[PDB]
């Protein structure tokens, strides 16, 4: 039984790039068995490359596999847009065949700051029994940031959920959603919510909060 | 050309029974291209189920026996058609099921190695989500803007099954728009966000669609 | 220095890869006791091992696709290619474009033409006034009743020699050295998909080249149940093929007892005109038992329930329409070309497993100036036969299309095919398949050198 | 004749033998008979060219001084005569036979007959 | 490629293996197609048949019994592979060649393999 390592999991390139994408298996192949498949988001995966530098007939001739023993590296050049997404790599030598890790594949470009704001909870939503507190990240880059909650200067473990939206199609950009789940009852005993974020965009800490 | 089209979304709950099928458009039979049926985890990597190959039934020792996968040849009304089926079913089986086929009729081909293969074809895909849940309407609050520039939203909360689709003034504002992915909260139930960016009187509106439990309804937002 | 094998070379290790090449007939070495002055190919068509080989490769499957074969374009070009090398030091007849002056015969609406028309003799003075026979398709008139040749406005054409027959028999294709024919053993094959039982020959099996449509003629039966073949078989647009179990006794005569000319066109040529008919007033038929044909239908329209569903309607209906080759049975019985009309089996009603005298009929006509193959250039005319012909032939299987009306979920409707006769020869080489032996192969091992 | 191709490459080793062997004035089908037979023994003469300048010089079974890659099929020896098919085999060193033909007719009949001249001086 | 036909034969040893080797239907034009490349394959049979005859039996180098001449081009050593080129060594060799080629085939294949079959004896 096969086990397939990829690195990195995820990386920054920008259009034009040479990209690099290896992988490693548990063992040696050989007769070069591997297969590396493109899957951009929301859709199903594509094959592109057949035992190791075979291309697929259709596929563009700038992508470049090479296969030796137990190190393997699928070779991208000219990077483009339709290019981004998430990338396999499949062993077909023997039963049954195993996937790597997974790549993404993630645009370059320049760093953007957030612009962060912070809803108060809806009067509706109080009558149900249960308050949540929403931070806005907005447009930003790269897509990793941090987001923690002090409640009255003090940090708060769990019934916290972020989402992070896909990297914009033409900005090329990330946003984030911070949400917090707490009781109406627990949300009475206490007076000042804020948000704290860090990113490498602000240089900077930044905190918002409300006085309700 | 060759297309794969499978069946659609199954929300069902453990314990019970699974079946998916897909028809291969194209495909003149399943003697010169063998089927593979792989899944994907949400979040995470690819992992191979089974095949049918000569006609020949095969599995993974993870799934020995837990999984059937049966198949029938192109007939006079409808294209070659494979299916699915998986019996006890529990809550890590909610990946993305996949129905894959590959040529076999080229003997030195790279594609295949006795079994063992790559996908040359994929299928639509088809997700199966195992939960113990029953549907329920989502609750819609409004998130109104305190004051730089100004940004406004509706959050959904609650709701199940997915999806919902959430609109901005009958979809009349398309830009600044950015819509969260539904998050899964600790009650087995979602929740996401639509939000919206403003400059400096239009009196934005939310529309909301959840089809599975009929609710069409639509909120507004107003600045405290 | 690192331990241990060393690679060596091994020669005739069981390696092929799918391949074409260029194959050639043989003909069992009696058909040129035969004789009669190169009957169809053989002439010096290679002979036959009188003991051919077949062995079965044991642990071994291999997947077969019959359109995709490669030795149906080969047999084709060969028939054709086969034709004009008969036709080339044979009697040209072009200057039969004369002008024709004919009238009717002697019942059943005149299908024959009695034309008198002038003729050059040996001499290149004087004419010759010489009527001669020809049939209703032979013959178009132009504006007494004035006709002429039909094919002459096309194109040109020659007479088939006398002394050389189109009579079909065996030919075995082989493959040269380094070359191999798979053969598919199974009882039940399709043409697609893989084979369990695979043994291979030098040479494939007797296979009589009989050019024929809407009807299999002479061709191989099948094992146990009877075969539907088709190349896509949801698509209408595809014929579909199918192998008989038995054989159905079919009567083709020439119920015309005729008479040859041999009026001299010289120097040294001579051609056959058709004299007059002593005997029956008759226009060709061709004879199918009732009992016979019913039964195969029955086994067969349940073959269709494989595909089509248990249960469904299945009606069966003549021609279309289109050019004569395909609206009718086209074949050749003792030299002369029939076109049957085949409507009169095709008419009939079935129901799940049921469908709703002694003997049946079917009327054909005679052509004897003819174009197969949509050739331009070169028409063929058919050389009269003394006597009445009769001949006895096994129907082993159709060609058949499927009506694109849908209406998919009601009921379908199935019509005889035509057209292309690589059908016709892919119905006897859909087992066979060619393959290049690569003998070549290293293996490590320990021996080294000294 | 090719009885053991479905058998495993250890058994194959026994029937290798057989696999080595199996008017003409016409203006047509002169030529049917005759391209099909000419391209037959130019291809019979393809391999046995091969065969001599390799350290062959014979034909059947002929060992070499080249020494087997691990790079090359790693695998155990059981693994490939006992347990394995030369379809199967042929399949895997698809990628690296072209390269063992160079390591054949450069590395040694090249550079041994030079090797055994030096040696067949003293 | 010939590339050392210029350059001495001394150096022309090295290169030497590259040197070894490089429808159908119609009427006209396939007998000059054909009639090419088929004294093509009876000039190299003719070339393989003598140094089977001869004490080589292999392709490239093989040596010989046969002592070499005096009156055959007498010189040095050095003065033949290090000083001279094959073009300008084949031409003095010239009158001499019918004459080594006897040398080959009577006085060795022919009285080497007697020779041997009596000491294949005891
Ligand atoms: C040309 O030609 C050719 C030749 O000639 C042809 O071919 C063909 O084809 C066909 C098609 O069409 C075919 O048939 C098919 O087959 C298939 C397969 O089978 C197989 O398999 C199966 C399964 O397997 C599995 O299981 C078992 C149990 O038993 C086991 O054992 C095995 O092993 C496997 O397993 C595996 O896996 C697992 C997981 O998964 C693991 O764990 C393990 O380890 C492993 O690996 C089976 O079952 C079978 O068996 C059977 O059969 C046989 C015979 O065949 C036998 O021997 C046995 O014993 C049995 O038997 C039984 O059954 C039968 C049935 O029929 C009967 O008959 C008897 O009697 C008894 O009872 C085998 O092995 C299959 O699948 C198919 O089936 C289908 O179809 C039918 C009609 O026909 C029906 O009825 C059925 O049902 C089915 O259907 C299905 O599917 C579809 C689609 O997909 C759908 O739609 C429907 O609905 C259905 O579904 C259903 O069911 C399911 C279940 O199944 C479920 O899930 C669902 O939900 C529903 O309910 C068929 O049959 C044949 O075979 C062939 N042949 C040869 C020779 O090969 C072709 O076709 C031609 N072409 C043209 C164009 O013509
Ligand atoms: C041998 O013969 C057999 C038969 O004798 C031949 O079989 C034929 O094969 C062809 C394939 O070449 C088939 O045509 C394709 O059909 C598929 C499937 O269509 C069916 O199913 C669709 C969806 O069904 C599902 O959803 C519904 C809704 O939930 C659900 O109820 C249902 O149960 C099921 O779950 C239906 O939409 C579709 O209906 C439509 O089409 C009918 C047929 O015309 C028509 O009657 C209907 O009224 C309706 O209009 C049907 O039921 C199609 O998906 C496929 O379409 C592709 O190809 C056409 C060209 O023909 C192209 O114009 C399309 O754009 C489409 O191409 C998309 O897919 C490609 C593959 O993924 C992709 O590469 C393209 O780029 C493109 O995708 C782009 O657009 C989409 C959005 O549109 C976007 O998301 C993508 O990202 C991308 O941008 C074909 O029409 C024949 O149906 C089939 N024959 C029969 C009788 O069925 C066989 O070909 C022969 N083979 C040989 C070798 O001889
Ligand atoms: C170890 O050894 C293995 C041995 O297999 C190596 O694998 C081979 O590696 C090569 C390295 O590049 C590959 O070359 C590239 O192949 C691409 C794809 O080739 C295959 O797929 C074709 C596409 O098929 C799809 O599309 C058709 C048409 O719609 C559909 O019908 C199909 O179903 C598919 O959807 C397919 O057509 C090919 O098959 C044809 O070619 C091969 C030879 O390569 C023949 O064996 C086949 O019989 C067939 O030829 C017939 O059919 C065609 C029409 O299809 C006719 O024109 C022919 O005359 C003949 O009748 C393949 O199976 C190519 O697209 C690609 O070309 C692009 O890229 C190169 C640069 O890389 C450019 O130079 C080109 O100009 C073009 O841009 C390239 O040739 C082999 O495909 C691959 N597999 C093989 C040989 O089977 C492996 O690499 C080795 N490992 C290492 C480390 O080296
Ligand atoms: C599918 O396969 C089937 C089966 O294989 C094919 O059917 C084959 O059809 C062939 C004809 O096309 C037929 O060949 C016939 O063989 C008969 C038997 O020959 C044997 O017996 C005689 C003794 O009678 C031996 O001497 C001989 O050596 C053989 O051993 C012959 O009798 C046939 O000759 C007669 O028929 C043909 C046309 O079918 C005429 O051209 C020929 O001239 C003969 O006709 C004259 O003779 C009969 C009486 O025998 C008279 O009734 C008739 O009117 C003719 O008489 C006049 O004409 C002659 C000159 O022509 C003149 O001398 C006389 O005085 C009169 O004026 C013919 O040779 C095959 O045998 C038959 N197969 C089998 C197994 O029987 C079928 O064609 C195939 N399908 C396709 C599409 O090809
Ligand atoms: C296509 O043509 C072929 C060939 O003509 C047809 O196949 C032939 O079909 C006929 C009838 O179906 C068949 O003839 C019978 O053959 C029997 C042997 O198999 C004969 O024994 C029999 O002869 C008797 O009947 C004749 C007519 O009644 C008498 O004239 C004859 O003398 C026989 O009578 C005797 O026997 C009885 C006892 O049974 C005795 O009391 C009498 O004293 C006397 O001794 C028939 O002739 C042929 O055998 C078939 N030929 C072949 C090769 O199979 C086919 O049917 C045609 N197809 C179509 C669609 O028309
Ligand atoms: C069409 O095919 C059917 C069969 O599906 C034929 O039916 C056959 O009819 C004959 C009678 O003409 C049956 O013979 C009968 O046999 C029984 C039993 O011995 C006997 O009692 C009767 O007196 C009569 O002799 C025959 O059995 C029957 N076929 C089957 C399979 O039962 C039909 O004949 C065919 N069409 C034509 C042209 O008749
Ligand atoms: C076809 O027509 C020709 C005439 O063009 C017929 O031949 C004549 O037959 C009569 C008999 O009634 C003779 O008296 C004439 O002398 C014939 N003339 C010639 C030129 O031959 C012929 O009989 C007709 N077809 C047949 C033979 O029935
Ligand atoms: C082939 O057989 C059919 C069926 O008998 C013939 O169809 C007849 O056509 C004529 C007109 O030419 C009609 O008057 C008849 O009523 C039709 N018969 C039936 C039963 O409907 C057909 O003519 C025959 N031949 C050709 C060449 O079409
Ligand atoms: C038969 O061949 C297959 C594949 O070539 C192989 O896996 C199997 O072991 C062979 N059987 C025997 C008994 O050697
Ligand atoms: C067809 O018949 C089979 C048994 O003969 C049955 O299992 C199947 O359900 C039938 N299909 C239908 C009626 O659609
Ligand atoms: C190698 O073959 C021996 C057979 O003696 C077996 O015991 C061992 O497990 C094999 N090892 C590998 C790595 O294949
Ligand atoms: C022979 O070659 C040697 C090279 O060592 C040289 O010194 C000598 O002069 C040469 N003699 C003749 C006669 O060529
Ligand atoms: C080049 O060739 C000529 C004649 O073939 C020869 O005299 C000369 O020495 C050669 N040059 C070198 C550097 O060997």
């Amino acid at each position: 039984d096969i086990q397939m390592t990829q690195s990195p999991s995820t990386l920054s390139a920008s259009i034009g790039d040479t990209v690099r994408i290896s992988c490693r298996a548990s063992q040696s192949i050989t007769g070069n068995w591997v297969a590396w498949y493109q899957q951009r988001p929301g859709k199903a995966p594509r094959l592109l490359i057949y035992r190791g530098a075979a291309l697929l007939g259709g596929v563009p001739s700038r992508f470049s596999g090479s296969a030796a023993g137990t190190d393997f590296t699928l070779t991208i050049g000219n990077l483009q847009a339709e290019d981004f997404g998430t990338f396999y790599c499949q062993q077909y030598d023997t039963y049954p065949g195993t996937f790597g890790q997974g790549t993404k594949v993630e645009v370059k470009r320049t760093v953007a700051a957030p612009s962060v704001f912070i809803f108060p909870p809806s009067d509706e939503q109080l009558k149900s029994g249960t308050a949540s507190v929403v931070c806005l990240l907005n447009n930003f880059y790269p897509r990793e940031a941090k987001v923690q909650w002090k409640v009255d200067n003090a940090l708060q473990s769990g019934n916290s959920q972020e989402s992070v939206t896909e990297q914009d199609s033409k900005d090329s950009t990330y946003s984030l959603s911070s949400t917090l789940t707490l009781s109406k009852a627990d949300y009475e005993k206490h007076k000042v919510y804020a948000c704290e974020v860090t990113h490498q965009g602000l240089s900077s800490p930044v905190t918002k909060s409300f006085n309700r | 050309q060759i297309h794969l089209v499978q069946s659609g979304t199954e929300v069902k709950k453990p314990g019970s029974s699974v079946t998916v099928s897909c028809k291969a458009y194209g495909v003149n039979t399943f003697g010169l291209y063998a089927v593979n049926w792989v899944r994907q985890a949400p979040g995470q990597s690819l992992e191979y189920i089974g095949q049918i190959w000569r006609w020949k039934s095969s599995a993974s020792h993870h799934f020995r026996g837990r999984v059937l996968i049966s198949a029938v040849d192109l007939t006079g009304s409808s294209p070659p058609i494979s299916s699915l089926e998986i019996k006890n079913l529990t809550s890590d089986d909610t990946a993305v099921y996949f129905c894959t086929t590959t040529s076999t009729y080229d003997k030195w081909s790279g594609l295949h190695h006795d079994g063992v293969m790559a996908f040359s074809s994929w299928g639509q895909g088809t997700l199966i989500s195992v939960s113990a849940a029953s549907t329920k309407g989502p609750s819609v609050f409004p998130l109104a803007p305190s004051s730089g520039t100004a940004a406004l939203g509706c959050l959904v909360k609650d709701y199940f099954p997915e999806p919902v689709t959430v609109s901005w003034n009958s979809g009349a504002l398309t830009s600044g728009v950015h819509t969260f992915p539904a998050v899964l909260q600790s009650s087995g139930l979602y929740s996401l966000s639509s939000v919206v960016t403003v400059p400096s009187t239009q009196t934005y509106i939310c529309n909301v669609n959840h089809k599975p439990s009929n609710t069409k309804v639509d909120k507004k937002v107003e600045p405290k | 220095r690192a331990e241990n094998l060393w690679v060596t070379v091994y020669y005739g290790v069981p390696v092929w890869k799918d391949a074409e090449t260029t194959l050639f007939c043989a003909s069992d070495a009696k058909a040129y006791e035969t004789e009669k002055h190169n009957v169809w190919a053989t002439h010096a068509c290679v002979p036959t091992d009188p003991n051919p080989q077949e062995i079965h490769l044991e642990n071994v499957t291999e997947e077969f696709n019959m359109w995709k074969n490669n030795m149906v374009e080969q047999m084709h070009t060969d028939i054709i290619s086969l034709w004009d090398q008969s036709l080339k030091p044979c009697v040209k007849l072009t200057p039969l474009c004369v002008t024709l002056q004919c009238t009717n015969v002697t019942d059943m609406r005149g299908e024959l033409k009695n034309c008198s028309f002038n003729m050059t003799t040996e001499l290149r003075d004087k004419k010759q006034k010489v009527y001669s026979l020809f049939y209703r398709l032979d013959v178009v008139q132009i504006n007494n009743k004035e006709y002429r040749l039909i094919n002459c406005n096309t194109s040109a054409i020659t007479q088939a020699c006398p002394k050389v027959s189109f009579e079909p028999i065996p030919i075995h294709y082989c493959a040269p050295a380094g070359f191999a024919i798979l053969k598919c053993k199974d009882k039940k094959f399709n043409g697609t998909g893989p084979c369990p039982s695979v043994s291979t020959v030098q040479c494939t099996h007797g296979i009589k080249p009989v050019v024929s449509t809407q009807l299999l003629l002479n061709g191989s039966l099948a094992e146990e149940e009877v075969m539907i073949r088709s190349e896509n078989i949801t698509n209408n647009a595809k014929n579909i093929l199918v192998q008989f179990n038995t054989p159905v006794q079919i009567n083709c005569t020439r119920p015309n007892n005729n008479t040859r000319k041999s009026i001299r066109i010289g120097p040294g040529q001579a051609f056959y005109a058709t004299g007059d008919i002593i005997g029956d007033i008759r226009q060709a038929h061709c004879n199918v038992s009732k009992a016979t044909w019913n039964e195969t239908l029955g086994k067969v329209v349940k073959q269709l329930r494989k595909h089509f569903g248990n249960n469904t309607i299945i009606r069966f209906a003549n021609s279309s329409g289109g050019d004569l080759e395909v609206t009718t049975h086209s074949f050749n019985c003792g030299g002369e070309f029939f076109y049957c009309n085949t409507s009169g089996l095709f008419n009939s009603t079935w129901i799940s497993n049921t469908s709703v005298n002694d003997s049946i009929t079917l009327p054909c006509r005679i052509k004897q100036i003819i174009n197969m193959w949509q050739r331009i250039g070169q028409a063929m005319y058919a050389p009269p036969i003394q006597g009445v012909i009769r001949c006895v032939s096994n129907i082993t299987g159709l060609i058949l299309t499927r009506d694109g009306g849908s209406t998919n979920s009601t009921t379908e409707t199935f019509r005889p095919g035509g057209g292309d006769m690589r059908d016709n020869w892919r119905s006897e080489l859909y087992k066979y398949k060619v393959v290049k032996i690569e003998p070549l192969g290293v293996a490590p091992t320990r021996c080294k050198r000294r | 004749f090719l009885g053991a191709a479905g058998s495993t490459m250890g058994a194959a080793s026994m029937t290798l033998t057989v696999q080595a062997r199996n008017l003409l004035k016409l203006t047509v089908w002169g030529i049917k008979q005759l391209q099909a037979r000419v391209l037959a023994v130019e291809r019979y003469l393809r391999d046995q060219q091969l065969l001599g300048i390799w350290g062959c010089s014979g034909k059947l079974i002929c060992c070499t001084n080249v020494p087997w890659n691990s790079s090359w099929s790693n695998r155990n020896l059981s693994e490939i005569w006992d347990n394995m098919t030369w379809l199967q085999w042929d399949k895997e060193i698809s990628n690296y036979t072209q390269i063992i033909y160079g390591l054949l007719e450069e590395s040694q009949n090249q550079q041994e007959k030079n090797e055994q001249d030096l040696l067949a001086l003293d």
